[PDB]
Order: C-alpha cells, then structure tokens, then sequence
C-alpha cells in the first residue's frame, strides 16, 4: 500500500498500486553537450 | 638616447647612437593550417600579439587546436601554415658624443619581417619609429611594488646605417650621369696619373 512505504524502503524496489491524477507537460533534458570556452575558444564535449 | 623623455611618449622620432648588441632572427607564427583523417577537410587559425598594430586593441587569446569541433584528431601541416621574422636590438650613445665619464643610456628597438638583419653590433645608426608604452606598468592587481614603470620602446620602420671615421661601416656614394661622363672625360687625358697624384694632401 503507498501508506505502507516507510524508510526501511529507501533505495530499494517496490511494487505499488493506485490511480493517476495528473501528468504534466514534457520537459527537455540534454543526454549529449557541446561546449566552448568563450575566452579561448577551447571546445570539449559531455555526455549523460 | 639621453634626451628621449617621457614627454615624447607615443610620437615619432628618429634617433642615432651605436649598435651595441642584436638578437637571434626567430619565426613568429601567425597562422596554422590543420588535417583531419576522418572528414578530408583542412582548418586554419589566427594569432596576433600587441606589437602588430599602433592602436590599443581588447586581446583574443586563441588556443592552438588539436580537436575538430566534432571531437576528431588533428595533424598539423607545417608547409603550408605561416611564419614571420622577428628581432629585438639594443642602441646606445655614441662613444664620440656620449659625455666623459658618464655612464651611457640606451633604449630597444623591435624590428619585424624586411627589416630583420639589417645591421650588426658597433654600426652607427640612425632609426625613425614610434616611442610607445605597453601593459600596465603594475597597476593592474594590488602589485604593492612601486618601483618599476611602464615598459617602453621604439616600433621601428626605418633604419639607416652611417659611415664614420674608424669603423666598420663603408662609406659610398651614388653616382649621377654628370658624374660619370666627367669621370670618363678625364679618364681620357695623359697626365691623369699627376692629376690625381697631386692632389692628395
Ligand atoms: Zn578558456
């Protein structure tokens, strides 16, 4: 039950049961970044 | 060299002394040339420094590549980048004007490209350039330190050697038309052997 999660369930998996009230809009999230250094011009890369 | 001031700051002047000491003629790089294996295409770079122009300018310290902007490996292509000649020398007072006694004043001159190597050290000289300022003479940051000033010296653009008495520049003299013909006319007399001779001394 969501009524039954406590902290010995911190980090772990559960399994949990309910009805969705609410989804929200779709957000942006980078996986992949080119960067430059605005001084220098030194360029490198990132990646998520 | 002893009556430049600081009143003639950013002027142009001319001044004349002795050679004292010059530096090795070394290449500046202005302008690299690149290669990358994985696309075929060749990129390019500029530099410049403060000494290339007479105006201030706000400084773009660019950095040597070695990536491509897509992360690929660079080769550099030495035949094809650029370099310039560069020189620094060093001028003094003449020893036949400088006061007796006196410790001597000199001041530097920076010479760029074709004008490299047009003396050596013990010439008379005359050069005509720009007495400029450069940096911050400690005051940017604390620097608590007051005894240094501004870094000063003379972009040069012209430099004319001089002839003395006992020294190791030639003197020579440039011929006209009306020269030479009279030259090849009393070429032709019998006595030019006594002419000439009588007048020495
Ligand atoms: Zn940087």
């Amino acid at each position: 039950p969501l009524r039954d999660l406590d902290s010995e369930h911190v980090s772990k998996i559960v399994r949990l049961s309910g009805i969705i009230i609410s989804t929200s809009v779709l957000s942006s999230r980078a996986t992949y970044l080119s960067i430059m250094c605005r001084n220098c011009r030194h360029t490198t890369s990132i990646t998520i | 060299p002893r009556t430049l001031t600081a009143q003639h700051l950013n002027k142009l002047v001319s001044v004349e002394g002795i050679v004292t000491k010059t530096s090795l003629v070394r290449p500046k790089l202005i302008r690299s040339v690149h290669y990358a294996a994985k696309t075929g295409r060749f990129h390019y770079r500029d530099y410049t420094d403060a000494t290339t122009t007479l105006t201030t300018r706000i400084p773009t310290p660019a950095i040597y590549p070695t990536e491509d902007t897509e992360g690929n490996k660079l080769t550099t292509e030495y035949g094809y980048s650029t370099f310039i000649d560069h020189q620094r020398i060093t001028v003094q007072e003449m020893p036949e004007m400088a006061p007796a006694g006196q410790l001597p004043r000199s001041i530097d001159v920076i010479l760029d490209d074709d004008l490299v190597d047009k003396t050596k050290p013990g010439d008379r000289v005359n050069v005509v350039g720009v007495f400029k300022s450069l940096g911050a003479g400690g005051m940017n940051q604390s620097n608590s330190n007051t005894l240094i000033g501004f870094k000063t010296l003379i972009l040069g653009n012209t430099v004319y050697p001089l002839h003395a008495r006992s020294t190791g520049v030639a003197a020579r003299q440039m011929l006209t038309d009306f020269d030479i013909r009279n030259i090849n006319k009393l070429s032709k007399k019998k006595d030019i052997f006594d002419i000439l001779s009588q007048s020495l001394a």
